[PDB]
């Protein structure tokens, strides 16, 4: 049951990493990033399912989430749909300090907060999430 | 994020009306009646 | 001095018995223009009484001529239509206690 | 020239608080003072003046060239003061029509 | 400049007990009502049931 | 007429600043010992966000506004104008770092 | 014959189709965007353009012609403008229906809480009248208080 | 400019109230929108109903 | 390009014409009101086939105005240019801004920016023309052009041609 | 530091209380005075701080720990409303309540070009020579509006004309002249203006004023960095999108991709369906920010000018030179080159000429001293006139003499038989085509 | 000409008199409707002889109607409340 969900989430993790690598190569080959957009619906459907959050945190899928959120070496930001969906998923899940330590998403969150090409709404949401994640450390 | 050509500054019709084009400089420099 | 003056003048001029900004929910029609068509009409108007039961939720019993009305209100004089029975006229020897 | 001046926005900029008849009278007075400068002030509307009976039979380019040649000849026969032209643009209207020169 | 007349307004007397029979679709069968008014000023103050 | 001392953030009448100086910044500004130009360059009448502080030690707001080491009184969230370059250098000579309260620096 | 000649053919209404107005249609049929609360420009005639009395909306004065159609007061039907809302708000006439629709669907996956597998649900869908169809679907799906991420196989729900 | 949630809630609720009363000023359970004269505002819904409405 | 289309027309007849010759009169009225007209939706209607045997049906009396309304269905030849189509033409005028050609009833204007550069306009030539070393296009010269854009007017159509691609220009 | 000072759970709470409008600072001062007076007493006001913000009208925020402390602070005040309208501020809001405002620009920049809100030069473009440190006023460089003895047109202050019309000119420095109490520096007025007298955003510059300002700089438009920034702002703000527009993507992973706008939401999120050789990709809709979209204009499309000198001009695209697009006009029937930022693909023109010029349709006007005609079609830039001869002409509105206003005692028509025929009557040609129609105007 | 008079005229069966009373002897009006969207959004300019519905981007499929001015006002007030009454001159089934 839970182990089956963990296996499926690990398969999703492998698919997401492979899609990110393929899109990075395609951009390096002069082609638009399409694989991330293709995989976006399934990732959205999986993330929207609340009962799978525990298995997601068991498999540390936030590492692949950060990998997708990490800007590519061409200094090009990811597609706005991907950013919006990932922000909504991050809001929808109970992220703890241990999960952040495993994933290290705080660095990308700070980068998004400091950046200006990022949408101002995403900027405000990043500030809110960073404050919420700093809340437990100080009390 | 960080970056003069008068062609981009104003419409070419307005520039030609105000006499700020390359033909204008050539005519002014040229030693001939217009 | 304008407060009392304007309040009294407005209530007497328009007939709305209340404050000017609370015209709704106030009892209207208290003050009316004196009827001067003929002498009898003026005399009748100066001795007129009103029952503020209104039109909503009407019933026949308030409009009826009751036994106890004998000698105090006119059995014959009443308007037609909506206000029939609700508007009464004092009898010719009646008075109101002070 | 007075009729055309009473409708030109040049008068409106020059006289923002004056009636149209005042502009017409000013145009008449300026025409009396100097017909050549008033004819120059027409700019493009000078080509719509009734010059010849069959003025419309000629192509627009030929009529424009004829007007340009006539006005250049007349202004060169007259002569233009450079200092006054610098002092006032109204007197500087005649500067482009001098021989050798141009707009 | 206009002549206005005050029409006398009829109201139920105060300081008297009125007993009424309520209709069937109600848990209440009979009601005793009284409205109070001070003698000085003859102004309505409160109602009790 | 009231002005906001740029350095400490306190707000007092400009004539009070001229006659007596800033009770907190006098150790580094010498506002009383300064002319009207220096008073204006360190106290500005154009400001926003009047703040009244009762207990500097325990008020989190005072720590957030860095006024927990100053005299309680009228303070401004934002003050129009910054310290001049010469006054900035003079304060840096004393070893004190100046953080603008103009809001444009954060 | 009391109307000025128009080359468009003259026909009579045969059907009235109702419905709601999409924001795209509201923006399309509009002729100006209303943004300035001031009714009058400077209280010197010529009401402010982009305000609530823009001349493009139509003319109600005899000597003023509409700036959009060019017709007189007797012929101008009036033209609509649109106002963009900073935050979406409820339509006061549809709040009960909005509540019912929220009860009928899942708030996360955006799908119906019941499917055609249920014989009663299929029977309800079989009906034709939209109002009675919605009433039956609401009567059924009201009881269903949990979204199913799996078939009661995945039905598309989020659980 | 700046977003205290309490202020945002208050102002957005005011906007919702104004838009709602612009189309229906007889919403049971809350006070009506009033003019400076004290009379209630004649909403669009009130234009269409009654003997004196549009249809009748 | 020419086509055959089945079109319909609404014809209103005044009561003063309610005579035995009603049908023939409707026929000539249709012919006069359709032959040669230009509609942006269809293009140009050039002729009506079987013009003397068109069915008109029964006219309906308009309530309150007496006039009868007839629905006339007919088959007609229609010509309409299309975007990106190459057709033959005859030059009608030469001008510095470009030259005007005629494709049947349609008059097409081609600007200099859509003309090959080697075809320099020669105003000294008699008549003035846009000529090159081996090409000379003047009034009355056959030209093969491709229609790029069509402009719709009330009862007129304006088309723009080009000769800048291969197999175009003089023919 | 600044980050470490963010509030914690054990930090003192913050309450907000509604008060009467305009009394917020008064309540703050009263609270401070009460705290000082009761300080050092048996029952001091147990609060920590209190403040208010100008934007958050009607609210006063007090930092304390107990509701009784708030009641004690508010006790004895008249600006507090009858009801205890107090609420607990959320801890996250603590940073926002004290965050600064108006941080968009370091501050008004000296040398920038601005517009004037009100005064003798209402609307005139002005350069910010000096910014006063107070921030309420600023010294500005303007074009003088003088008559030298309803406002005169702007014109550089001419010292010779000023002396001729008024010999009381003062001199203080070389190139700095004071005339009539007004300081003019090298022909340009220098006058301080209030911040409440300026528009520092959405500034619309004109070349004429730009040339008049930059001529003294020995180069036409050289303050070009700020000019370039203004150009960027005008290009960015003027773009408006509609469904079905063909657009191209400038940034992002999807850079250099074409697509059609499907739906528009707000003004910053646009749903786009992309076009590509792969069918599975063409069936996807992507929401893309408008800041990374550029309109795609294909040759042979009806396009209408949005803004500029050629506003409301339409035509067909002919040449696409990247940023600048060329199209043949419809009214003038001549090629016009305008930036792609000023064009919208509008398949239908339907241009209305009302509120323009002096003449409307069907106006009998006098072309010149000899030719008299009537208007057949009006344009935004000119008019089309059919004359009595039977020919067509195109002339600017200025060139036309005037409308021939004729009374019915002047506009009289007599038919062949001698019967008078008035305006609007229907007559039929006796010979020729034998046409008929309604009379529009009668002349000779 | 109230509702009871309208019912009496219906009982008599005189449809022409009723139409004339309520249109010609009262607020008669002429509007243009798009043949596609069915809304009264056509920007008609009679003197220039050009009709155009911006939403549907058509210039041809346009008809004119004779309706009471009160009906036009009612439809416009309905559109003010986000309700779209579309008038079509042909049936569909
Ligand atoms: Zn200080
Ligand atoms: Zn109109
Ligand atoms: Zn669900
Ligand atoms: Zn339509």
């Amino acid at each position: 049951l839970e182990q089956m969900q963990d296996e499926l989430i690990q398969q999703l993790k492998l698919q997401m990493e492979e899609s990110a690598i393929r899109d990075a190569n395609n951009i390096e080959q002069g082609k638009p990033a399409i694989f991330k957009l293709k995989l976006l619906p399934k990732v959205k459907d999986i993330l929207l399912r609340a009962n799978l959050a525990d298995s997601i945190l068991d498999n540390n899928l936030l590492a692949s989430v950060r990998l997708w959120l990490e800007p590519l070496p061409d200094a090009s930001l990811p597609a706005y749909q991907i950013q919006k969906v990932l922000f909504d998923a991050i809001k929808s899940l109970p992220i703890k300090t241990s999960h952040l330590r495993e994933s290290g998403l705080g660095k990308v969150m700070v980068f998004y907060q400091k950046s200006k090409r990022v949408e101002p709404n995403l900027k405000r949401t990043a500030e809110k999430l960073i404050s919420d994640w700093t809340r437990p450390i100080m009390g | 994020e960080q970056p003069t050509s008068l062609a981009d500054v104003f419409e070419p019709s307005e520039l030609k009306e105000k006499m700020l084009t390359d033909e204008d400089n050539v005519i002014r420099v040229t030693d001939l009646p217009e | 001095s304008t407060t009392i003056t304007s309040g009294l003048k407005y209530s007497l001029a328009t007939g709305n018995w209340g404050e000017q900004k609370k015209a709704m929910s106030s009892r209207a029609g208290v003050s009316q223009v004196l009827n001067r068509y003929t002498y009898s009409s003026t005399l009748s108007h100066l001795r007129r009484t009103n029952t503020p039961i209104g039109r909503d939720g009407k019933l026949a019993k308030p409009r009826q001529l009751h036994n106890t009305h004998w000698g105090l209100v006119c059995p014959a004089e009443t308007p037609e239509g909506q206000a029939c029975g609700l508007v009464k006229n004092l009898s010719l020897l009646s008075g109101i206690s002070i | 020239t007075a009729r055309l001046y009473q409708h030109s926005s040049k008068s409106s900029a020059e006289y923002p608080n004056r009636p149209q008849l005042a502009k017409y009278c000013i145009g008449l007075a300026k025409y009396i003072q100097s017909p050549l400068l008033e004819y120059l002030a027409l700019d493009e509307s000078m080509y719509s003046l009734h010059i010849h009976k069959h003025q419309n039979l000629l192509p627009r380019e030929k009529l424009i060239d004829a007007v340009q040649t006539s006005i250049v000849d007349i202004v060169n026969l007259v002569g233009v003061d450079i200092n006054e032209a610098v002092r006032a643009p109204y007197h500087a209207l005649a500067l482009p029509y001098v021989c050798g020169l141009g707009p | 400049g206009s002549e206005k007349v005050l029409i006398a307004q009829e109201r139920s007397a105060a300081n008297i007990v009125q007993v009424f029979k309520k209709a069937a679709p109600s848990p209440i069968s009979h009601v005793a009502e009284i409205r109070s008014a001070l003698e000085k000023g003859s102004r309505l103050i409160s109602t009790m049931q | 007429r009231e002005r906001a001392c740029m350095l400490c953030g306190i707000v007092l009448p400009g004539r009070v600043f001229m006659q007596n100086g800033c009770p907190n910044c006098d150790s580094v500004l010498n506002l009383r010992d300064s002319d009207q130009a220096t008073v204006n360059e360190c106290t500005s009448s154009s400001f926003e966000g009047l703040v009244a502080v009762g207990d500097n030690e325990h008020s989190w707001v005072a720590k957030w506004l860095r006024v927990d080491r100053f005299q309680p009184g009228l303070y401004a969230v934002r003050v129009d104008g910054r310290l001049p370059s010469d006054i900035v250098a003079a304060l840096e000579q004393y070893g004190v770092y100046y953080r603008p309260r103009d809001g444009s620096v954060i | 014959s009391q109307f000025p000649y128009s080359s468009a053919p003259l026909r009579s209404v045969k059907e009235v189709q109702f419905g709601l107005l999409s924001p795209e249609e509201i923006r399309a049929i509009s002729v100006v965007k209303i943004e300035y609360p001031e009714i009058m420009d400077e209280s010197r005639q010529r009401p402010r353009e982009g305000g609530l009395n823009d001349p493009k909306l139509g003319s109600i004065d005899r000597n003023f012609k509409c700036q959009t159609c060019g017709e007189g007061m007797a012929e101008c039907p009036g033209h609509f403008g649109h106002m963009e809302l900073a935050k979406p708000v409820f339509h006061i006439g549809f709040i009960p229906k909005i509540k019912k629709v929220c009860e009928c669907i899942c708030m996360n996956c955006g799908k119906l809480l019941l499917d055609e597998t249920n014989p009663t649900m299929a029977q309800a869908i079989r009906i034709r009248d939209p109002k009675k169809r919605f009433n039956a679907v609401w009567q059924l799906c009201k009881t269903k208080m949990v979204c199913e991420a799996d078939a009661p196989v995945s039905r598309g729900g989020c659980g | 400019d700046g977003s205290p949630q309490h202020i945002i809630n208050e102002v957005e609720q005011l906007l919702q109230f104004h838009v709602a009363t612009y189309m229906d000023n007889d919403i049971a359970g809350q006070p009506q929108a009033l003019q400076k004269s004290g009379r209630p505002v004649k909403a669009i819904r009130a234009r269409l109903k009654g003997k004196e409405g549009r249809l009748r | 390009m020419f086509f055959l289309k089945d079109l319909s027309l609404i014809l209103t007849l005044h009561p003063s014409y309610f005579g035995p010759q009603m049908n023939q009169y409707l026929r000539e009225k249709l012919l006069t009101d359709v032959e040669g007209t230009c509609t942006g939706q269809f293009g140009y209607i050039v002729t009506v086939l079987d013009g003397m045997n068109i069915d008109v049906g029964k006219g309906r009396i308009i309530p309150g105005s007496g006039s009868a309304e007839f629905e006339v269905k007919y088959r007609a030849v229609v010509w309409k240019p299309f975007k990106g189509e190459v057709v033959d033409a005859i030059v009608s005028n030469v001008s510095p801004i470009g030259f005007f050609a005629d494709v049947g009833p349609l008059n097409v204007f081609v600007s200099t920016r859509l003309i090959p550069d080697n075809l320099v306009y020669n105003p000294s030539n008699s008549p003035p023309a846009y000529m090159s070393n081996d090409e000379l296009i003047t009034k009355g010269s056959k030209v093969r052009l491709k229609v790029v854009g069509t402009r719709t007017d009330v009862n007129e159509i304006y088309a723009i041609g080009s000769i800048k691609e291969d197999f175009l220009g003089a023919i | 530091p600044q980050r470490l000072l963010i509030p914690t759970v054990d930090d003192p709470g913050i309450w907000g209380v509604k008060v009467r409008l305009g009394k917020e600072k008064d309540v703050v001062r009263q609270i401070l005075k009460k705290k000082l007076a009761r300080e050092g007493t048996k029952n001091p006001l147990e609060i920590y701080s209190a403040f208010q913000r100008d934007s958050f009208k009607g609210h006063v925020y007090i930092e304390a720990r107990k509701a009784e402390a708030i009641n004690d602070a508010l006790k004895g005040n008249v600006n507090v409303f009858s009801n205890n309208s107090k609420f607990l501020v959320g801890i996250v809001e603590y940073k926002d309540l004290l965050r600064p405002v108006k941080s968009s620009d370091v501050k008004l920049t000296r040398g920038s070009y601005v517009r004037v809100k009100n005064g003798k030069f209402k609307g005139d473009l002005a350069q910010v020579d000096e910014v006063l440190e107070n921030g309420l006023e600023a010294r500005l460089k303007l074009v003088p509006r003088l008559d030298y003895g309803f406002r005169p047109a702007q014109r550089l202050f001419s010292e010779a004309e000023a002396r001729v019309h008024e010999p009381t000119i003062r001199r203080d420095r070389d190139g700095f002249v004071t005339y009539g109490g007004e300081e003019y520096y090298e022909g340009f007025l220098y006058k301080t203006f209030r911040l409440q007298n300026l528009i520092v955003n959405s500034i619309n510059p004109t070349l004429n004023e730009l040339s008049l300002f930059q001529s003294n700089e020995e180069s036409t438009t050289i303050d070009l960095s700020t000019i370039a920034d203004s150009l960027k702002e005008t290009a960015k703000n003027l773009v408006s999108f509609q469904p079905g527009d063909n657009v191209e993507i400038i940034n992002g992973e999807l850079n250099h991709l074409t697509g059609t706008v499907s739906s528009v939401n707000q003004s910053t999120i646009v749903s786009v369906r992309l076009h590509s050789d792969d069918d599975t990709i063409n069936s996807e809709t992507v929401e893309i920010p408008t800041s990374d979209l550029r309109k795609i204009f294909n040759v042979g499309d009806h396009v209408r000018v949005i803004h500029g000198k050629h506003t409301d001009d339409t035509g067909l695209i002919v040449e696409v030179n990247g940023d600048k697009v060329e199209f043949i006009s419809n009214q003038t029937k001549r090629t016009v080159i305008v930036f792609s930022n000023y064009l919208i693909k509008s398949t239908d023109s339907t241009v209305s000429i009302n509120e323009s010029g002096r003449f409307e349709l069907h106006d009998l006007v006098q072309v010149n001293s000899d030719l008299v005609g009537i208007v057949i079609r009006a344009q935004k830039d000119s008019f089309d006139v059919l004359c009595s001869d039977g020919k067509l002409l195109s002339l600017p509105p200025v060139s036309i003499y005037s409308k021939l206003n004729l009374n019915p005692n002047q506009q009289i028509a007599i038919d062949s038989n001698g019967v008078e025929v008035k305006v609007g009557d229907t007559v039929r040609e006796f010979t020729g085509e034998r046409r008929q129609g309604t009379i529009l105007h009668v002349y000779r | 000409f109230g509702e009871m008079e309208r019912d009496c005229m219906i009982a008599h069966g005189a449809a022409g008199f009723l139409k004339e009373r309520l249109m010609e002897a009262s607020d008669a009006f002429r509007v243009h409707v798009c043949g596609i969207c069915g809304l009264m959004s056509v920007i008609a300019n009679l003197k220039k002889n050009q009709f155009e519905c911006r939403s549907c981007k058509n210039k041809t499929n346009i008809y004119q109607l004779h309706i009471p001015y009160a009906a036009k006002l009612l439809f416009q007030e309905l559109m003010a409340m986000n309700i779209a009454p579309r008038l079509y001159t042909e049936r569909s089934g």
